[PDB]
Parts: structure tokens; C-alpha cells; sequence
């Protein structure tokens, strides 16, 4: 994408995700990060939505196959590897584009957090699908990027931010779903949603519905572990 | 167990 | 695909469905069918729901892309030129699969008018988006095709065939989205609902099933029609 | 005005 100007890059991301294109969407972003500037708050949302959607029917679809794998000629098997490495490669690009550059030239703590959290979450990815000699290292990074960013949310944002809510989310999932450690999941979301309901006295009405909204998702994860 | 929703 | 078992190409397909990953189901089966071999009611079957499902997905992105080209930089008739291209390209494997040579070896009415009915529908997804030159010619390629399937199956197929009842109603919705022919379209469609009527009587429960669900789709475009 | 539905 590199002869396309950074603002159409960033303005066909936008059609794509009208058109439901989020493969074209993930590629346009993909090259308006390569230009080298650093992303507007909006401009952060339209890489992680691009590249949560095209993971997300990876993901969706390696379950269907290894259901079916685990429930068995090598066609199966065959076909798994073929969307698993695809994922991997996805997950892989995402990972390249926060450590060249996004990472390292984010001072602010709203673009760390996030990052950091997107991090954490392909991490996470990658360890659903690893079983080799590398899938204890996989968990380490996926936490390490975690361990940093509810570091830097809780020192820099208020316990009803957005970002600071869906960090602890994604983490506190990390914990149930990849570290075996459901105690952990639900001490860190039972925590997250009591620090923002005393917070919540704090905030406008649109402010309150945004995080209102993520709070009845770590509701509902415990709800579903209680 | 669900994480944030990916698209809005 | 030219290395790859056709059966495990096949089977592929059908896997890919399960995990709905259209673009590989399609791919797998252009793959089985440069095999050379004629194609099982089954394995056709299997043909036209990948490449449905994949022009699916272009044709409602166009749409989406094509409105808000029309309420209004270059960047939306360009990702809209972008998307339109892709559909086009896609429409013409399948149409180059129709013509090399699935429809040519096609001896029997079922795989015959079963082939003709999806050039007609390739060529109508062609139509959608032309506007120069050929807008003209695509729409005769798409009426030629369809007149024929209809030819075979009027003399070979009973009015409820399921293949039958398809081939009339998109035909119908040819008449009327593309041809500009309402009229030809609401009587297709009412010939096509009363005579298969008279022929539930000979059905089991298993094919009644069958043909009333289709029946019951060209009810509906005539309920929004007249 | 519906055709016939692609998948299944
Ligand atoms: C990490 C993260 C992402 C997004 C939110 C948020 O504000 N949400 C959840 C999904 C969102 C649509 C995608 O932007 C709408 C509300 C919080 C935390
Ligand atoms: C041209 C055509 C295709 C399919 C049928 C049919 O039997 N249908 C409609 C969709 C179908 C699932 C796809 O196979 C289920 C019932 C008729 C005519
Ligand atoms: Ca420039
Ligand atoms: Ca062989
Ligand atoms: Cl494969
Ligand atoms: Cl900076
Ligand atoms: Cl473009
Ligand atoms: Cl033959």
C-alpha cells in the first residue's frame, strides 16, 4: 500500500468496514501504520476492529476443525494445520506492526494501554493454538504484555476507563481460558467491576454507558464461573 | 467466557 | 489444487463449509473440478453453494460501496471499482468452469439444466454491475442461458423438481431486476407456483418438503411484486 | 426480490 496516501488508506478502511470487508480493512491499516506516524485514537480502533474480525473467524473456524479432528485419512488434520498456519500469520503481522513501531514511539498512556492489550490479546491467540516447545513461552509473552499494560491503566487511568475495563476483560480471560488460573480470572474481575462502580458517580451519561456496557461483560464471565 | 467483542 | 487428491479436494469442501470458509471451499472445488471428471449431484451441489456464498459476500459490498458511491475524493468509486473487479473475476471462473467443460459433458437433464441455470446466474451477477459496451450482450448471455435450462426442464423435469423450481425463480427475478420486465417475472413465477401445485399429489413427504419450501419463495416475490 | 438462498 505504499504509492496510497496515509488519508485514503485510513478513509477505505473506513468503506471496508461499512462493506464488511475486513480483510481489506486489516490491509488498508496494515499500510497506514507502514507510513510511519503514529494513529489518532479513532485511527487505533480501526487497526484493532480490522484484525479482531479477521482472527476472529480464524479462530471460529480452527475450533470447528479441530472438534472435528479430536473427534476422528489426513485431510482433517491437513486442513486444521492449513488455517492454524494462517492464523499464526495474521497474529505474526499484528505483532510486527506494534514492535516496528507502534509500541516504542507510544508515550501516551491511552496508546500504551492499548497496544500493550493488543499484544497480550495475539499472544493469546498464538497460545490457543500452540503445543510445541515454544507454548510456555508464547503464555510468558501474551502475560508480560498484560502484566505491563494493567500496570500502566492502573497508575494512569481512572478505574471506569474503557481501555483500563476491556484490559482487565481480555486478562482476566487470559487467566481462566490459557494460565489455568480461574481464581485469578475471577479476583481480577470481581476487583474491576467493584473499583468502577465506585467510580461510576464520576461520569457523564455517555461516559456511563461506555463503561457500563464492558462492565456487564465482566459481569456476565462471572456469572458464568460462579 | 467472552473477551471484548471484535466489531461494533 | 493440481497436486492434491480429487476426493481429498472433495472432502476439503465439505470440511471448509462446516467451518464456513467459502474462499477455500470454492477453491477446492475448482480444483476438483479441473480434475476432468464429471461432477456427482452432490459434488455440483457443493460447487455452487461455494462460489454462491463467496459472490454473496462482493455482490452486498458492491451494494453497500455502490450507495454511498451515489450519495456523494476518488477513494470510494476507487475501493468500489476495487470490489467490482474482484466480482468480476470471480464470475468469470466460475462462467470458464461452465465452459471447460462442465457443460458440454453434461448429457443428463439434472446436470445440464443444473450447469445452465448457474451460467445464467454468473452472467445476472455480471449484469448487476455493467454499464459499458457489453451491458447489453451480458444480459442476452444471461437470458440464452437460462431459456435453455428452461427448454430441458419443461420437457425432461416434473413441475415440482427442485432444480426446476429454482431455474424459474431466478430466472424471474431476472425478468424483473434486470430485464425490465415485471410482468414476464410475476408470470413466471404464478405459472411456475400453480403447476407445481397440481403436482404435490404424486410427491412423497420427503419431496413435498422439497418443493413447497422453494414454492413458497416464489410466494414471496410475487406477495412483494403484485 | 429473493433467489435462491446460496448456502445452507
Ligand atoms: C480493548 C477495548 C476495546 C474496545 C472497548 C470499547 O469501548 N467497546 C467494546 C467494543 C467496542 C467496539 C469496538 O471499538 C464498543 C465498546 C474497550 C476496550
Ligand atoms: C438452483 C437450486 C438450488 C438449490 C435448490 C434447493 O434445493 N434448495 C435451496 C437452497 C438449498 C441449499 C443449497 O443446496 C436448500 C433448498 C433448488 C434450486
Ligand atoms: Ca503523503
Ligand atoms: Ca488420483
Ligand atoms: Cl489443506
Ligand atoms: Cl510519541
Ligand atoms: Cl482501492
Ligand atoms: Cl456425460
Amino acid at each position: 500500500m505504499g504509492s496510497m496516501e496515509r488519508a485514503s488508506l485510513i478513509q477505505k478502511a473506513k468503506l471496508a468496514e461499512q462493506a464488511e470487508r475486513y480483510e481489506d480493512m486489516a490491509a488498508f491499516m496494515k499500510g497506514a501504520v507502514e507510513k510511519g506516524e503514529e494513529l489518532s485514537c479513532e485511527e487505533r480502533n480501526l487497526l484493532s476492529v480490522a484484525y479482531k474480525n479477521v482472527v476472529g473467524g480464524q479462530r471460529a473456524a480452527w475450533r470447528v476443525l479441530s472438534s472435528i479432528e479430536q473427534k476422528s485419512g489426513p485431510e482433517v488434520r491437513e486442513y486444521r494445520e492449513k488455517v492454524e498456519t494462517e492464523l499464526q500469520g495474521v497474529c505474526d503481522t499484528v505483532l510486527g506492526l506494534l514492535d516496528s513501531h507502534l509500541i516504542k514511539e507510544a508515550g501516551d498512556a491511552e496508546s500504551r494501554v492499548f497496544y500493550l492489550k493488543m499484544k497480550g490479546d495475539y499472544y493469546r491467540y498464538l497460545a490457543e493454538v500452540a503445543t510445541g516447545d515454544d507454548k510456555k513461552r508464547i503464555i510468558d509473552s501474551a502475560r508480560s504484555a498484560y502484566q505491563e499494560a494493567m500496570d500502566i491503566s492502573k497508575k494512569e487511568m481512572p478505574p471506569t476507563n474503557p481501555i483500563r475495563l476491556g484490559l482487565a476483560l481480555n486478562f482476566s480471560v487470559f487467566h481462566y481460558e490459557i494460565a489455568n488460573s480461574p481464581e485469578e480470572a475471577i479476583s481480577l474481575a470481581k476487583t474491576t467491576f467493584d473499583e468502577a462502580m465506585a467510580d461510576l458517580h464520576t461520569l457523564s451519561e455517555d461516559s456511563y454507558k461506555d463503561s457500563t456496557l464492558i462492565m456487564q461483560l465482566l459481569r456476565d464471565n462471572l456469572t458464568l464461573w460462579t | 467466557a467472552g473477551s471484548i467483542p471484535g466489531r461494533r
